[PDB]
């Protein structure tokens, strides 16, 4: 899945 | 300050004012809202628009950062991340050729190279919209440049090293990525340039051996493509890695980072490796505290006082277990497993970069009890651990009392080896770990009753590990194993006959008829819990 | 085998 939040 | 609602809109034009005037803290909240706020916020149109807006500002920046720009590639790859995740979004087929844009236009200005934390700000966000896009692919030049450029004054910045850190993701989410699959067999400078950056050995002990350590990581995935052109340099980078750094000691998480991809795709044979767990074992865990004929200790780094102390408390939880279970200090049948072997590395970071070699176990948790065969004569289970400032006193070893007492369930209470049930015992096995350990203190087990989500008998009984849901788990398996104890001490006796003997159905009917029974007094029990 | 809590 993508990237989350920083 | 951050008011959602500004994105719950449908004029493009309002969005992008929402973007700039709250900035990229607020854009943060797009992750979490609510399914209304993200279709409104991630239309196909209005992604399109924030990208061709993006594109042009990114064209005209200049250096030193940006906070617009920071929060508009936010948003961007805000956007695939709720639409990978909410089955009410799905972009339209030209919204990441125009994310694409956005991107290229950043990449190909002139200060993309740029040193700085404010800079590294807004690169970070376009590096990782590069694999929140799928667009690895077309970056691949982006990795090969930056791995080439990277120096000590880049590495200064906490921003620069946490925003180039990222292509090694871009490396590793390319991976899906049937575009990127499809050239990175050709791609011999990157592989050239990966190798070159994982054996600077100014890189060792420094504030970037992390990413020296994810170059070589990212090497040893590429042993995949064993007909490529690009295998007889990566077959050269791995080889020159494992015979420049130690498997344990200074820069050994490049070694194992190396180690740990490419054991996946190529024999150890290949690098003359083979075997060298066994060493690394002995490294690693190279202190011996031999607490009695049945309990030795092996460790990394243990003072005498902290070794004297887990001891101590084994000893203790030992007796206490043996009492509270009532077990006649009798164990199951078929069950010769009278010694036991603890291994205690140094930190969680220690434990994430050694157990898995040495074990063969996921280290994504906070410690593991490997039963093995009880009825093969000889068999020693082991349970595996690290040192936390936030454990107990005085051994500040995190999960010592709760490996142990799976330890004296697993020998006292559940007959065979771990995967023997054929009913679901999570809940008791983590259950009775945390009770026995814990006791009444447990802080958390009473918040989670507190803030109004709870759970029945019969689902806790049903808990599985499948996503490891840590509250259910753990929580709620204390809070019924506790309530039985408490309550329906007789009841926990007659399913342990059952447990004890492997009768894993009658086990079944004996925990179903009180998810029945005792319900009412379970909520009744944990509201006067939640009060005081 | 029976994981600990993080
Ligand atoms: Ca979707
Ligand atoms: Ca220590
Ligand atoms: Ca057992
Ligand atoms: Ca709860
Ligand atoms: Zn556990």
């Amino acid at each position: 899945g993508p990237p989350g939040p920083p | 300050q951050c008011d959602l609602s500004q994105f719950q809109t449908t004029s493009s034009n309002q969005l992008m004012a929402a973007i700039r005037q709250q900035g990229a803290s607020c854009v943060n909240a797009l992750f979490s809202a609510d399914t209304g706020v993200q279709e409104a916020a991630f239309s196909s149109n209005h992604m399109y628009n924030v990208a061709q807006y993006t594109r042009t500002l990114a064209q005209q920046y200049a250096g030193g950062g940006s906070d617009e720009l920071e929060a508009l590639y936010l948003y961007l790859r805000a956007g695939y991340y709720a639409e990978f995740y909410n089955s009410n979004i799905t972009f339209l087929s030209w919204v990441t050729p125009a994310v694409k844009g956005a991107v290229d236009a950043f990449v190909q200005n002139a200060h993309f190279y740029d040193n700085g934390d404010a800079h590294g700000k807004v690169l970070n966000e376009v590096i990782i919209t590069m694999d929140s896009a799928g667009l690895q692919h077309a970056y691949l030049d982006v990795v090969t440049q930056w791995l080439t450029r990277w120096n000590a004054q880049y590495a200064e910045h906490w921003y620069m090293r946490n925003a180039v850190n990222g292509v090694f993701t871009l490396l590793f989410g390319g991976q899906w990525n049937n575009q990127y699959t499809s050239l990175i067999g050709e791609q011999t400078a990157l592989v050239t340039a990966l190798q070159a950056f994982a054996l600077d050995r100014t890189k060792v002990n420094s504030p970037t051996e992390f990413m020296a350590a994810n170059a070589a990581r990212e090497l040893g995935r590429l042993a995949r493509y064993t007909d490529a052109t690009i295998a007889p340099k990566v077959t050269e980078g791995l080889t020159a890695i494992f015979g420049q750094y130690p498997s344990y000691g200074d820069g050994d998480a490049i070694w194992l980072g190396a180690a740990d991809t490419a054991s996946y795709y190529a024999d150890c044979s290949q690098f003359n490796i083979c075997g060298f767990e066994d060493a690394l074992r002995d490294a690693a865990l190279n202190q011996t505290f031999i607490c009695s004929d049945t309990i030795k200790i092996r460790s990394q780094d243990m003072s005498q006082a902290q070794h004297l102390a887990a001891c101590d408390k084994m000893a203790y939880e030992e007796s206490f277990f043996h009492t509270t279970l009532e077990t006649g200090n009798q164990p199951v049948a078929d069950d010769h497993n009278t010694q036991l072997q603890v291994n205690i590395f140094n930190s969680d970071t220690d434990y994430g970069k050694y157990a898995g070699p040495i074990f063969g176990i996921d280290t994504n948790n906070g410690g593991m009890y490997l039963e093995g065969n009880p009825a093969n004569v000889g068999n020693i289970p082991n349970f595996i651990a690290y040192e936390a400032s936030y454990a107990n006193p005085d051994h500040f070893v995190w999960n010592l009392e709760h490996e142990y007492v799976h330890y004296l369930d697993g020998r006292f209470n559940m007959y065979g080896d771990f995967g023997t049930p054929t009913e679901l015992v999570v809940w008791w096995s983590e259950g009775v770990a945390e009770y026995v350990s814990r006791v009444n203190d447990n802080p958390q087990a009473i918040a989670t009753i507190q803030d109004g989500s709870t759970y029945t008998l019969a689902q806790v009984f049903d808990t599985t590990y499948d996503g490891f849901d840590v509250d259910r788990i753990y929580r709620w398996g204390y809070l019924a194993v506790r309530f039985m104890f408490e309550r329906h001490p007789d009841e926990v006796q007659r399913m342990l006959s059952a447990t004890r003997q492997g009768r894993w159905a009658e086990y079944k009917a004996i925990i179903s008829g009180w998810a029945n029974q005792y319900q009412s007094e379970f909520a009744q029990w944990t509201e006067a819990l939640a009060k005081g």
